[PDB]
Order: C-alpha cells, then structure tokens, then sequence
C-alpha cells in the first residue's frame, strides 16, 4: 500500500528544508512495504484460492477479510449461480445448498483501508524515524546525555508493535 | 504421526535440511535400514514431544452396539437369530420371533 | 470516535501559544483512533451480524454492548415480528419463542458514549503527550536531571493501560 | 459520583492562589469518574436486570449492594405483589413463595454513599496530585534530590489501591 | 469511629503552633475512617442479619464479636421468647431448643471499644504522619541525608499492619 | 539475486566520494548472496525434483513457491499431458487423475521477485553497513561516546532478522 | 579448497603495503582448510563408499551432495550396467531394479562450488582477520577505548557461525 509519502512524513515532523534527503525516500517506501506485509495483506487486484469443500459445511472463509465481492465461483469444474451464495461483511461466505466434495475455486476483488487510519500512518512515520536516526541499539550516550531504548518484540519496538498487532490480521 | 523432532536456532540450508529429513527417515526405519544410533553435532537438540490426540479415546464400540441392538429391538428380530447360538438358543428364539412378531 | 481535539488538548495542558504545531494534530487524531480501536468499538452506523441459533436457547448476545435498537431480524430467511423479542439494557436479546436451527441475521444501530467520559479524555491527552515528548524509552538523562520511565503493558504505559482496561470491552 | 470538587481539593493541599489551573479541574473530574468506575458502581437512577429463577431457590442477589428499594418485579410476564418479598439491608432479596422457572425482571433505585467517606476523598486527592505532578515514573533525580517511587498494583499506587480495594465491590 | 482527634494528634507529636493545618484535619478524619473500616467493623447502632438455621445446630455466630445484646429474634416469621437463647461473651448465641429449618432474623446492638486501646491511637497517629509527610516512596535523598522506607504489606507499612492485624477481626 | 548494487547502496546513504572502497563491493555482493541464501531461494533457471506419489492424493507442492510454469512431468517413466494438471498461484499442483504409486519427476522454471521489494534492499543495506563498520560487538566506547548493540538472532541483528523472517520461506 | 588467497584478502581490506606479513599467509591457508573441513567436505578426486542395500529400497544417498557422476557401482561383487540407475541433482541415487541384500560399492567424482560463493569468502576473510588481530578475548581496553566482543558458538564467532551453518552440510 501507500501509507505515508513525503507530505505525511513532513507533517509528522517539522522539516522546513527544501526536500527530503535521498535516503529518506527509500526508508519511507521500505516502511510502506514492510507494514503492509506485516499486517498479513498482499497487494493484489484479484486473488485465486482453494477452499476445501466438505459436506454439511455452509460457511467458508475467504483469505482477505476485506473482500469487496466475488466475481465467480467454481466447485469441481462446475460454475455456480450468484443466487446460491451471499458474501457478508467479512470474508465469510454462506452457501444455501449443500456443497459436494472436491475442491473450490473462488475469485474475489480485494480492497483494504480506503480511508487510511491515522494509527498506521503514525506507526510508519515512527518506523521511518527509527530507521533514519539509528535508534536500534540497547543504549547510547553522547557526552552527558544518555539514552536507553525500549525492549523489542520480534524486532520492531513496543509502540509500533502494539499498533501493528491492533491491525495485524488484515 | 511423527517419529522425531529436532530443533535448531539457526538457518541451516533448507535444501540440505530436507535431504537430511529424507535420509534419516529412510535410514532409521528397521524395515529398510540398519542404523540405530544418532549423533547430533553443532548444537542441534531433540524435543521430547508427545501425542496430542490418540485413537484410544475414540471408544465407539458400546454406542454402535447399542444402536444395532435398538434397531433389532424396533423391528422385533431376536439378536440370537442374527448372531447364532446353541440349540436351546436356536429353536425357542425362532418360535418366539415367528409367533410374536 | 472524537474524544479530545484541540480544545480539550489545550485545556489539559497550558498552552498560551497561538496554535498547535502541525505534528500535534496528527498525534491527536491517531490517539483518537487507537483508543476507539483498543476498547473494541468500531465506527459504524449499522452492523450486520450472524448469530447462530440453537433450539432451547432464548438469550442471544449482540456484538456491541451499546446497541440502541434493532431494526430487523431474520431467522432462516424469515423475518420476525417486533413483538417476539425486546432488547434489554445491554446487547442481550431475549426471544419469547423457540428459535429454529440455522442462522440468524440482525441489523442494529450502535451508539457509544454520548456523554464522553473524562477518563478516556485524560487517557487520550496523556497518550498524545507520550507521543509528542518522546517518553518511550527505558531511561533518559539530560545533564543533572535523570528520569526512569514506567513499565509497559502491551506497549501502552501502566496508567493508560489501567484506564483502557477499565473501559476495554465496549 | 462527585467526590472532591474545588473546595475539598483546596482543603487538602492548602494552596493560596486565586484559582485552580485549567488542567486541574479536568484532572479532578477524571479522578471522580475513575474512582466511581473502579469501585464497581455505576451512575444510574434505576437499573433493569435479568436474574434467572430456578425452583427451590428463595434468595436472589441484586446487582448493586446499595439498592434502596424495589419498584417492580415481574416473573415470566407476571407481576408480583409487594408482600411476597422484602429487600434486606444488602441487595439480598428473599421470596416467600417458590418462584417458577424462566426469567425475572427487577427495577430498583440505587443510592450510593450519601455520607461520603473521607477515605475515597483522600484517594481521589492523591490521584489528582499523582496526575498533576507527573509522579508516575520509576525514579527521578533533579540535581541533588532523588525520589524513587512505590510499586504499582494494576497501575494505581499502593495507597490508592488499598483504599479502593477496601471499597471495591460497591 | 473516633480514634484520634486534634488533642491526641497533638499529644503524639509534641507541637507548639496554634492550630493544626487545614489538610491535617482531613487526614485525621480519613485515618479514623480507614482504620475502623480495615478492622472489619461497621459504624451502625443496630444490624439485621440472616443466619441460616439447620437442625441439630444450637450455636449461631453473630456478625459483630462485640454485640452487647439481642433486641429480638425471629425464625421463619415466628418470634422467640428471650428465655430460649443466651448471648455469651462473644457473638456466640446458644439455642436451648432445636431450631427448625428456614431463615433467622436477629437484631442486635453493636458497641465496640468503649475504652479506646492506645495501640489503635498510635497506629492512626502514625498513619496521619505517613500521609502528611509524603513517606510513601521507596527511597528519598535530600542532599546528604538519605532515607529508605520499610516494605509494605497490602499498602500500609509493617508497623501499622501488625497493629491492625492484632485488632483486625472486630 | 541482485538486490543492491552501487547505485542503491549510494542512495541509501549519502556518498559524495567518487567511488566505493574496494572492500565495499565485496561486502555488497556477499550480502546479495547471503540474503538470497537465507530466504530459501536458489539461483537456478530450472529445477528437477522428486515428489513421491501416493494414491488418493491429488495435491503436490513444488519446491519453489514462485514457480512460473511446469515444462514437463513424468510419472514412473510415463509423460503426463498438460491437460491433466494446472499450476495455481503458488507451487501447488492439482492432478485431475488418480496418480499411481512410484516417483514423479517435474521440471519447472523459477521466477522470484521481479519487482524487488524495498524491505529486502533495506535489509541488505543494513547488512553491508554492519560488515563495513565493524558493528558486531557487544559494546564499544570511543572516548566519551558509548554504544551498546542489539541482541542477535542466529547472528544477524534484530531488524534484518525480522525482515528476513517476513520473507524467509521463498 | 582455495577460497581466498592474497588477492581476495587484499581486496577485503585495504592494504597498500608491498606484501602480506609472513604470518598472514599461514593464517589464510589455515582458514581455507578449517572452513572446507567444517562444512563437511573432504578434498578428494574420488571417494569409495559402502552403502548397505536392503530390499524394497530403491533410493540411496551418496556421501557428498555435490557428486558430478558415478564411475562404477558394484553390488555383492557384481558390476551393474549404467542403465539401471541415473544420478539426480543431489547425491540421491534411484535404482530401477530391486537390489539384493549385502553391500554396495560406489565410486564417484566430487566437485564443490566451482563458482565460489562470496559468503564463504567473506567468512574466511573475517576469520583470518579474527586470527591476525587477536580478537579472541571477552573484552579489551587500551586506554580510553573499550571493546567487548561477541558471544561464541562452538568457538567461532556468531557471524562466521551463521555463514558456515548456512553452508554447513556440503
């Protein structure tokens, strides 16, 4: 996805200089990719899937909880009418009939976070700050001033970790 | 079903890892293989795992027997006629079945 | 939700200055979103829900404990009259009849914290203060003055944690 | 509840200044809300409750241990005469008859701490001082003077914790 | 109860000044309430109680071990003559007859510590001293002089704790 | 793979010097090889594989989850028509017929990360900086300035570790 | 194997001096031998091996996963035609027939890392640097400058350890 870019990164901090340094753009794009990868999302217009179909099961789960619609469905090389299934608010799909055994092929259109939450923007901005200023040490001191940094959970700091884990199943 | 679980804290070359998975499985089977002793070097450990869901908790004999007996009761056929037994079990049960049912 | 905004943030602290810095508004909005996300609410006028119905069960729980009313109810593609249920103080729904098996679809209207509690406002103010002044380190020493910060519970500090967990099931 | 307000907050500290800084009133109101929320109480004139009725049970407990009176009771859509029950000192309700199965709906009026205990006032004053003076760190050293703070029990300090837990089931 | 008041607080710590500071009176009253609350007592002239009555049981325990007398007793809506029970030194009540099943309603007059023990007065005075001088930190260093305070048991310090537990079931 | 090269390494940092020290190119190539070896990839145009075939199994997984197409498949020295199978989005292969026992030989063409993710480039830049500046000690103190480094997970630092393990099964 | 020699060692660091010191060549050759020994290889043109043969087994593993071809195979003193086996990408050997019991003798030609990986070259260069500069102590302090070295895994440092264990099964 595209979380921050130069305008939001500038608004987060106070830079007044003419332009972001060459290294800053790479870090911003890297954070944009890394967060959307950590949240379980995958940048793709449409996704093809295998959901195993057992009888007496009428509730199948799509991979992306943010599936807008299902273009087509095929069970055992046989297409199914749009009136035999209903896609609810989540990826949950309900089948009115009893599906036969075999395999299921579903094509859906994925769309996530059309209005972008500000929590993810803050998390990405502070990740960019973490990479830019090398605040990835256990301790540091330049003369009088000493700094001891936070504990890390799977590498990322605690605050970015809590924001991600708030949004970490999409 | 799992036979052995070995754990390491380093990234040891997925391809040769799978090759060793095949090699140990082939070698340590007593039907096709002649090895019994394993030496673990480099820090690799062995996790003493157990079995979570076994096939001994699924005791379905009594329920199935009850269902079969209840069906035979519903129709009226004595169980001895279906199973078979001694003469004193054979003839009176035949008479009871025919007459009563 | 909108918990704090510029006026309440100004009242919490003492700012005589003309105007909040550009970075402060982003942090305020991010705190507004994170708090309303951590407490379990979801910004939405109406929510569609699948509550599975078993027989001999006449007490079903709505997702939001702050549901004002239920617009419609549908059990197995059959609508239910308003006189067969009545919504109590919480999201609890009592059914007078015995529901058949299958699935149930309920559409309700959410309303949360019309009088905004001051505890959540203080929590948001102290969160945005936590972000603004970079008080997310284990310790810090600027010359003579030394500060050792509190322990963290799932990232957020202890005080914000206790306020949230006081309100963390809505 | 309303525990402290400006007069009692002034009578604790002893301040001589004309007024209370704009931030202090918000902290006072937040402490008033937080304590009445932590004690298990709920600001409400009347509360509707589901208490399930099993046979051979003639002792049902109301939600609030400080219920002044019961306005109305209805078991299985049938009202009950006031002479079939009487509410004791606590929320305990005894039913002279044998209640039928089903559900019970009780409406009662809450009254809590008409004479306000001084313990809660001291706890709230300590909380507002704790928030005002940022005394929520593990240690602090301003020049020669060093202060190491107490351990925290679910965030709140030890003294406020003991006062609350003395009153924390109302 | 009323343990200390201004005269006893003054006698505890010799003091020359005209009058106790405004904050000191609030702390004294708060300690007076807190200690009598911690000791399990309850300021009340008369207390109504439910004691479950099983047969072959002729020894029922009153709530307050300092019950002066029992005004009336009613078992299953039937009053009982004063000659059928004897209230001994503690709250223990002996019934000469065999009580029937059901419920028991006892009204007694509570009176506690007519001669005030000096241990409770000392405990309350030192609690007031603990609150007044903010001796509720783990350590403190004002220049050369350093102080490390005692361990806490459920918040209150060790000495106040042991005095309370000496008197903590009345 | 080829992740960084001189242009990307220059863009990550700020270098105005004419060229890259002779040692820097070796470290860049070493990082490029090390990352593509750690993530489970293998630089190869085509790969031959043994996938054992048991009956009533119609789902076989290829070695590389990024297999573009399957050129040829041979089960027990007998070629299979292209219409008896079709490769899905991942390396998953479904066989329409019931395969006989024995062994299967499949030739496929690997294609990996045609658009290079920026996370891997950032990780490689961090690795080459880690090798160049000898920042692989537990601590270091040059005069006043002291630096204490992060914990290591299987040797590589925490941030590179998290990026790899985000991408470490391809 | 020959991983480094003087040219690659010079390219790793920056040496403008005429010629490597006499001790450096010995350390370079020792690193060359230690690495090729640790990764499980053995410098040899051809290797004779005893692979025991059980019936119903048609998949035998060669000692070296980098065997180019098998010159001769003999089971129980009987030579076997080249058409009864074909050597796959790894050392894996598939036998088309059913081998009799007894012992089996294979002569193959080893070839390892014809293109030398840069990871092993960097590991060897940093090993010889580790030996030359006596960086095999827990810590060291020359005047102001203090250095604390990394933890060791089976003697070799963490970084060399991770590179080796990436390549340590050949």
């Amino acid at each position: 996805m595209q979380i921050i870019t130069a305008e939001d990164y500038r608004l987060y901090g106070g830079l007044k200089r003419p332009e972001l340094e060459s290294g800053v753009e790479v870090m911003i794009t890297a954070a944009n990719a890394l967060i959307t990868s950590l949240l379980g999302m995958d940048d793709a217009d449409a996704v093809d899937q295998l959901i195993t179909t057992k009888p007496t099961r009428k509730k199948y789960f799509l991979s992306s909880p943010s599936a807008t619609s299902v273009t087509k469905m095929t069970i055992n090389d046989k297409e199914i009418d749009p009136e035999q299934y209903k896609l609810y608010s989540d990826g949950v799909i309900l089948l009115k009939f009893n599906p036969p055994e075999g395999y299921m092929d579903v094509e859906y259109t994925q769309g996530g976070f059309n209005p972008m939450p500000e929590d993810l923007k803050l998390a990405a901005c502070m990740l960019v700050d973490h990479w830019h200023k090398q605040d990835y040490r256990q301790a540091r001191t330049i003369g009088g001033e000493t700094v001891t940094f936070n504990n890390t959970k799977s590498g990322i700091p605690e605050h970015i970790r809590t924001i991600i884990e708030v949004y970490r199943r999409v | 079903v799992i036979g052995l679980i070995l754990e390491t804290d380093e990234i040891l070359n997925k391809k040769l890892r799978e090759r060793k998975q095949e090699e140990l499985q082939l070698d340590y089977n007593p039907s096709t293989g002649q090895s019994s002793v394993l030496i673990l070097d480099g820090g690799m450990k062995a996790k003493p795992y157990s079995q979570i869901s076994s096939f001994k908790d699924l005791d379905f004999k009594e329920d199935i027997e009850g269902f079969n007996k209840s069906i035979c009761l519903a129709f009226g056929v004595p169980q001895v006629l279906l199973d078979g037994g001694n003469n004193a079990n054979i003839r009176p049960n035949i008479e009871l079945f025919y007459y009563m049912t």
